[PDB]
């Protein structure tokens, strides 16, 4: 085959991510959010998905941890504009960083992790909780750079058994996303790559 | 025609600190700078490409969270690796090219950084 | 005497924000929200100079603080500053203002006396540069033979502005931001 | 009861540049953090005091725009010395003091940072 889901899905997980603290809403409209960085930085974000849209106000504080659909723009004014998907969630900091529970299969095998970040925020996204697994899996574990590794699954169980889990065979479905979950009510993160 | 300086030029710090190393150019375009590391007795590789407007794209092995890239202009890509432990020791260089190219185009490098981890 | 509080003043550091967004102007205050992305509550005593910018425009900071900042639940820090207010109009490269010093009637070479990159600058961010250059290279305030003198400017057109050593800048006289590339000459005379 | 940290513990940087440097204290309250400057062959020397919600309040030589000194979150002070020069290479210490007191009041040291400037 040529025209490739991959090398599409490994430049967009292989790829860096904007993370913001203590933004400020300036709107909320027509499915997407307009939202000032603490760094002179414009966000624009949209919300695809019936079953995750954020109810912040203009005034309210609000933390990014999101991806970008398209090239940013400077202004002038002067500013930076960021154009992003998702992941926009409260300020609410857990009081020391937490290391999420992603034990990852390759080949059958427990794949060591490494660099798997910690997080102090009580609430992410499903879309960030999707972008880091994948980051940990394309940067670390061989997903997406090797015919060998193109698929499998990740798999977030709560302590109440509810459960969230994404093909990596795919992108993650923006449109479909549920809402943020609170990152210390995760039992575990399962990652396999068949 | 590009001149491209890193700054600092070498830097001592202690482990689990975060250290930030500049990338500079004077004119003017330059759609990409490359972000590289080399290890004592090792190859000069890369570990990130960083497209003007867009995050940083990481090689294997390299991950966002360790080596954060920042390029809003295009005078200035910054490296930070944060939670610096003695295995980061290594030399950190920038490289720029601007248009039109690709892919045998011409790649022009910061004089490096020494990063040291105590 | 006061001397002591003019030092304090004078040789202390400032605060220096550029492009911040004004969110409430009134009479002599301003709320502006700065990159960082701190409040800033700004007075401005004189009625010759309340800058004219609206909610929302764009504003550079190069003003002082006349109490303790304040706090941080979010780690906002609010800070209580005063005049210093004006565009966001920059200048092509930074240019050095012409300064001359003079002790006691013999030359005082200047040393750290810095470029600005800004078409405008507020009289009181003149003064409090004009005069930190003084208090820290050339001894104002800081002996018992260097407590008063001037400071002058000269504009392109033959203006003067004159401000004297020995007392504070009396900020409810204040008039509006100049152009710097205006600027012909400063002089300064501790004497 | 207050330990105070210095990032980087060394740092090389070319003529022109400028350069920032860190000065931390975990607890607690700490209401003044003060800079020094020691130059090869000469005395430690006071250069700045930074009383915990205003400006630093110099000392003669030293100019705000030259050493810029910011007290951003209430337990980080940095200090960035800009345009540099050969002539300020040397050892830059920072220390706290513990409330109220005065005068007869203990004064808590970082371990210091070189700057050397080519």
């Amino acid at each position: 085959s040529t025209n490739d889901n991959i090398k599409d899905l490994l430049d967009w997980y292989s790829s860096g991510s904007d993370t913001f603290t203590n933004s400020e809403v300036l709107d909320n409209s027509l499915g997407s959010m307009r939202i000032k960085n603490t760094d002179g930085s414009i966000s624009l974000i949209i919300f695809p998905s019936p079953y995750y849209s954020p109810a912040f106000t203009k005034g309210e504080k609000v933390d990014l941890n999101t991806k970008r659909t398209k090239k940013s723009q400077h202004t002038s004014e002067g500013t930076y504009i960021h154009f992003q998907i998702s992941g926009v969630t409260n300020t609410e900091k857990l009081p020391t960083p937490i290391e999420l529970p992603l034990k990852v299969k390759v080949h059958g095998k427990d794949s060591p992790l490494k660099y798997w970040p910690k997080f102090d925020k009580k609430q992410l996204a499903i879309s960030t909780l999707d972008f880091e697994i994948r980051h940990q899996l394309t940067q670390i574990h061989g997903l997406y750079r090797s015919s060998d590794k193109t698929g499998g699954y990740w798999k977030i169980t709560m302590n109440d058994g509810s459960t969230y889990q994404s093909d990596l065979s795919k992108k993650f479905e923006y449109n479909t996303e549920k809402p943020p979950i609170n990152i210390d009510e995760i039992k575990t993160i399962e990652a396999e790559i068949n | 025609g590009a001149v491209v300086s890193q700054h600092p030029s070498m830097v001592i710090v202690k482990s689990g600190t975060s250290v930030k190393i500049e990338c500079r150019s004077l004119d003017t375009n330059i759609h990409t700078m490359f972000w590289y590391r080399q290890f004592p007795k090792q190859s000069l590789m890369l570990m990130a490409t960083s497209h003007q407007g867009f995050n940083a794209i990481y090689e294997q092995g390299v991950v966002k969270d360790k080596f954060l890239i920042n390029h809003a202009s295009p005078t200035l890509s910054t490296l930070t690796v944060t939670s610096a432990h003695p295995e980061d020791s290594g030399f950190y260089v920038c490289s720029a090219l601007a248009g039109s190219g690709s892919s045998t185009d011409t790649q022009y490098f910061g004089p490096g950084t020494q990063l040291t981890v105590l």
